[PDB]
């Protein structure tokens, strides 16, 4: 047999049991008959669909919008330029020897650190960060955690 | 019963200037959503405005 | 509502705290499937209304083979108040109503 098969319970019941098929058809005899057969005359002499509109305006004003317009657009829809441009943030080149013991306390926090999320954490320059970074640790490029900075063994093994 | 007829003009359509604009316009208007999807992906993730 | 199968653990007895078992108990209860026009059915199928007021009465003969319906004075005199039942099956088999309701999820 198979162990599972994934159903799905529900609170059922079964609340009677069907004797006769009736189809209601209005009376032939009836004072309000006829009514039914002028709506259902209706039914097909309507028609849903319109037509399409057409501009009355001068072609030029209605042309006025497209191509090379002088008018700028106001738009704020897909403005992913301008969201990410617009934050914009730089850093100054603080003193090695401090740098120095924050990137062991963050090291100690993590062994395995991205150089994207190093320039993120410390907001350093890469140009600053990189003699320091070679300094103090080196960038494992064929291990399992490829493509990340990590202490060197010399400092680490301790 | 014998093979249907394949002449019978009751099983042919004349398709006029009606139709066959309907089906150009059809395949144009594809053609333009499609381009308009890629101007889309590029622009956010390319990063343009 | 996802659940596990099988069940073999016997988790249903916390997890649902009400019989898992069809109820058989009302199926000995006559019921009428009755097909209506349009024009009655977007009426009596509204969802804002059915409010438990009288629509109607059903008028059948006593020796039978003749069933009509009819309706009260609430139809705005814009539908015929007379209608036909005409039975298209006297005796049906193999039809049943059953409802579907949600279980209790905690104990």
């Amino acid at each position: 047999y198979i162990p599972y098969v994934k159903t799905i319970p529900k609170k059922t019941a079964i609340v009677g049991t069907v004797c006769h098929e009736c189809q209601v058809m209005p009376s032939m005899n009836d004072p309000n008959y006829h009514k039914i057969v002028e709506q259902r005359r209706n039914i097909v002499k309507l028609n849903n669909k319109e037509r399409i509109t057409t501009l009355d305006e001068t072609v030029g004003v209605t042309m006025s919008h497209t191509g090379m317009s002088m008018r700028s657009d106001n738009s704020n829809f897909l403005k992913v330029g301008r969201e990410k441009a617009k934050s914009n943030i730089k850093s100054i080149r603080m003193p090695k020897k401090e740098i120095l013991d924050y990137l062991f306390k963050l090291f100690d926090e993590y062994d395995y650190w991205s150089l994207k999320g190093l320039k993120e954490r410390t907001r350093q320059p890469e140009a600053h960060l990189k003699e320091c970074l070679d300094k103090v640790a080196t960038l494992v490029k064929k291990g399992p955690y490829a493509f990340k900075y990590t202490l060197r063994p010399e400092y680490k093994k301790l | 019963k014998d093979q249907d007829d394949r002449d019978h003009f009751g099983k042919k359509r004349l398709d006029l200037a009606g139709p066959l604009l309907a089906q150009l316009f059809k395949t144009l208007f594809k053609k333009l959503t499609k381009d308009i999807f890629r101007y889309m992906q590029r622009t956010v993730e390319e990063a343009h405005d | 509502e996802v659940f596990d199968g099988n069940d073999i653990e016997n988790n249903e007895t916390k997890v649902y705290e009400e019989s898992l078992d069809l109820d058989l108990e009302r199926s000995n209860r006559q019921v009428w499937l009755v097909r209506l026009p349009m024009f009655l059915a977007e009426k009596w199928r509204d969802r804002n209304n059915l409010h438990g007021q009288e629509l109607g009465k059903i008028r059948i003969n006593k020796d039978g083979s003749k069933i009509t319906l009819l309706l009260n004075e609430n139809d705005n005199d814009s539908i015929p108040h007379e209608y036909d039942l005409e039975l298209t099956k006297k005796v049906v088999e193999n039809e049943y109503v059953f409802t579907e309701q949600n279980l209790k999820k905690y104990q």
